[PDB]
């Protein structure tokens, strides 16, 4: 992160440099190759710039790729001044949705937390105010 | 008192939905390149563990707040070459391909006035956001290009292709007026709408306290970094404040009780700003929440919650992004210039007493009429209009008239 | 906070029994005043954090008491509020401090485009549609619902008539047709 190029063999060695360099605006990547295309994101990065496995694809050469952000599929409706769609059938559906509500009750003593049986820890900590009952 | 005409109004409202991230290494703010320090500190438990963990959390649960309220839908949509909106004119929030940014004009006007170095010192980073303005602004024009050409049926499910002053009609029949009304003042609405449009770019720019909720965040951030940079210049009751004069003119048996101090000075700093910066996570958590139910409820479909969605009775609503924050124009009908009138709970007939199916009786003086209950139309009270039940015996206040009949040619 | 009892603090000892064997009662008390600050500290930093995580976990069971309250015992007709698309009905089920709900919605489905116009002008008159749009199948003309196809005839009880075909934009021609003619009879 915040690391330019040229710097990162100033630091089990083939990451430190050589093979596939590649500089983004998070930082210097070394380990993957830039494709020229787009795709759906995966385990990100920054700056818009999501790495996936995806290679299978001249052996397939299982490697890691970095890609720039594809923000959906691509689509247009005809639109004019008189047009209109209107279904002709339909399709029930059902989704889930979780949420939790609580979570496990818990209690800890104030004296004994810090003060075992030793009373002299007891005497000592009652110096103090208040804290064990807030 | 019955309105009698109406006036489109747009108003606007601006909500925060993301901080900028940040992270502190706890090592190297406490101790620099002194490693004595380092095992010093080292007595210590997992206290430069808990505090990038936080840091770790509130950066990625910043991330997650984006997300929540621009990526509603999975399909960029774009508008059609030609516009011809019935007269309407969408100039202003659409993005103009002419300029090199890909903004609009209420866009580009925005972030020329979030304007108000810290590069890297003691281990102060800050990370680049996941999604980058170009794209929000992408996900903007989807949002907005979908509307316009479809409505509310986009929202939950195919996009449906509409006219848009069809959509309009639409959206007027569900406030009480009826689809006339359009149809027939399709001029005056479509000019009321564009001098509304065209007014908010003259607000904006006149109101230097407009986007005041915006800069309060970065203000607060500004302030809480520059009070911990400032906070490694305290003796914290020592002898000094650099660790390097400690060094010297000390021994190494005696030395440690200033670096201690330090240490101890230096940690509930980092605890307290780190407090500090996870309460303030709460509440912009909150807030884009709140942003993201907005966005789903007002611009996917008319709402009809008042109050909610603008002042008024909500029509239309349209987004807009900014310098980390949402901008909606909420597009609304309110009434106007009103009439006095008499009225009546009921009209008797012969026998059987008349209640209206939708309106209420309203007379002129001489004759009666029933109308709509938001716009003032008088019609001939007929028997389609109203249905019989019971008898003038029992209701309050009923009057006398006559009821026309719709059947006399069978007369002839 | 288990693993926090394991640090001398900046002490000689992390264990509470030495410190009290090899020292002396007027001197032993500096290592447990530094061990009672230390595990005070980290008891109030761990309180305050289970504060800050109760905050938000009372906030989304409000959120799930609204759900429960607005989305099962009653439709809804807020917008992508109780699942994606129409909203029908819903379903709670219960799960380890938690719960789960399944929204049963309603979304269209295959679709055929046509034509519109916003009004018919029969002699004179222009007329509106009650419920539903016109739509033409490209030689005659019906009126349907907005959301499914079922085309009807255009009758006097579909339609209502206000104005005159002389205002309204895109106005066509057609006939509408009328339901007491076997009256004629
Ligand atoms: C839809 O809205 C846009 C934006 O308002 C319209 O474009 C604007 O049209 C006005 C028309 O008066 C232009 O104003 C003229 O500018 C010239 C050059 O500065 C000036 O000499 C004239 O006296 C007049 O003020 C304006 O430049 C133009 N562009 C903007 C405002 O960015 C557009 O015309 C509207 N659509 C239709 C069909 O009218
Ligand atoms: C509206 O019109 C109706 C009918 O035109 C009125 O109903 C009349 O009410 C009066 C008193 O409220 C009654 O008239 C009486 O009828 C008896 C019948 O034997 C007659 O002996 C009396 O001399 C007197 O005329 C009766 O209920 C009814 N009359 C008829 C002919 O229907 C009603 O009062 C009118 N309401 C208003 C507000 O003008
Ligand atoms: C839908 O039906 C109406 C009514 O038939 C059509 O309106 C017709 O418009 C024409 C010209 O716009 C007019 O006809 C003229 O009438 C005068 C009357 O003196 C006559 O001298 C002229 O030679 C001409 O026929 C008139 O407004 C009207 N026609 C009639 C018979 O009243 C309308 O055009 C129809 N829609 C479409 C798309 O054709
Ligand atoms: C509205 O208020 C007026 C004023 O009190 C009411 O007029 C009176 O109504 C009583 C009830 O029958 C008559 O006895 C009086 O003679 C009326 N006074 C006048 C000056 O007309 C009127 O009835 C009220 N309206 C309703 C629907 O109850
Ligand atoms: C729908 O759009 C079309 C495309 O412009 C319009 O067709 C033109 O309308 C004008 C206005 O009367 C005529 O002068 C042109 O001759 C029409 N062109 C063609 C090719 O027919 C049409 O009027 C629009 N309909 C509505 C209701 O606005
Ligand atoms: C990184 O190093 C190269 C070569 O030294 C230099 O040209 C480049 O500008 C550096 N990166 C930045 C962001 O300056
Ligand atoms: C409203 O009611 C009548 C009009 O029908 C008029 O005589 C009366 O003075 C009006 N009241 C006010 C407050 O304008
Ligand atoms: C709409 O349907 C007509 C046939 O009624 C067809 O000719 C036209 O291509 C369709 N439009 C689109 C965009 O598919």
């Amino acid at each position: 992160q915040d690391v330019n190029c040229t710097e990162v063999p100033v630091a089990w060695r083939v990451y430190s440099t050589g093979s596939n360099v590649f500089q983004t605006r998070a930082g210097c990547l070394i380990g993957a190759e830039h494709v020229n295309n787009s795709y759906e994101c995966d385990i990100p990065i920054g700056a818009g710039i999501c790495a996936s496995y995806q290679t299978q694809t001249s052996v397939a050469s299982q490697s890691i790729i970095a890609y720039t952000m594809s923000l959906g599929a691509e689509n247009s409706v005809a639109y004019s001044n008189n047009s209109i769609a209107i279904p002709t059938n339909f399709t029930i559906s059902v989704t889930t949705e979780i949420l939790p509500v609580s979570m496990t009750k818990t209690s800890v003593d104030c004296t004994m937390y810090i003060c075992g049986d030793s009373t002299e820890c007891s005497n000592l900590l009652l110096q103090y105010g208040s804290f064990c009952t807030q | 008192a019955i309105p009698t005409n109406f006036t489109i109004s747009v108003t606007t409202e601006i909500l925060p939905v993301s901080m900028t991230k940040t992270s502190v290494d706890c090592t190297m703010y406490i101790c620099g390149d002194s490693t004595e320090c380092s095992n010093l500190l080292l007595q210590y438990g997992s206290f430069c563990t808990q505090l990038n963990r936080a840091l770790t959390g509130i950066a990625v649960e910043q991330d997650k707040n984006t997300q929540e309220v621009f990526a509603q839908v999975k399909q960029i949509y774009k508008t059609p070459p030609i516009k011809d909106f019935g007269g309407f004119n969408f100039s202003q929030i659409l993005p103009d391909p002419s300029k090199p940014s890909k903004r609009s004009p209420i866009e580009d006007l925005l972030f020329n006035k979030v304007t108000l170095c810290a590069q890297k010192f003691n281990g102060l980073t800050v990370l680049p956001p996941l999604l980058t303005d170009e794209m929000i602004a992408q996900y903007t024009s989807a949002l907005l290009a979908g509307t316009i050409t479809s409505g509310w049926t986009f929202g939950a499910g195919p996009a449906l292709q509409i006219p848009f002053p069809m959509q309009m009609a639409y959206r007027f029949n569900g406030i009480g007026v009826t689809q006339n009304v359009l149809y027939e003042n399709q001029k005056l609405i479509a000019n009321q709408f564009n001098s509304a449009i065209g007014k908010i770019q003259d607000s904006l720019s006149s109101t230097p306290s407009a986007l005041g909720k915006l800069q309060d965040v970065v203000n607060q951030n500004a302030q809480a970094l520059n009070t911990l940079v400032k906070q490694l210049s305290s003796n914290f009751g020592a002898i000094s404040s650099v660790l390097n004069d400690i060094l010297s003119r000390l021994d190494p048996p005696e030395a440690e009780v200033q670096i201690d101090r330090l240490i101890t000075g230096r940690l509930q700093s980092l605890q307290t700003y780190v407090t500090q910066q996870l309460i303030r996570a709460a509440e912009i958590r909150a807030s884009a929440n709140l942003a993201a139910t907005k966005m789903s409820e007002c611009v996917l479909g008319q709402s009809k919650r008042v109050d909610f969605c603008g002042k008024g009775y909500h029509l239309m609503s349209f987004p807009q992004s900014a310098p980390h924050g949402v901008v909606f124009l909420h597009v609304t009908y309110v009434p106007a210039q009103e009439k006095n009138f008499t009225t009546a709970p009921a009209i008797c007939h012969d026998g059987k007493a008349h209640f209206p199916r939708e309106g209420v009786f309203v007379s002129n003086g001489t004759h009666w009429f029933v109308t709509q209950r938001n716009f003032y139309e008088p019609q001939i009270i007929t028997t389609d209009n109203t249905f019989v039940s019971g008898n003038c015996d029992v209701v309050i206040g009923i009057v006398n008239n006559t009821v026309y009949d719709p059947l006399q040619p069978e007369l002839d």
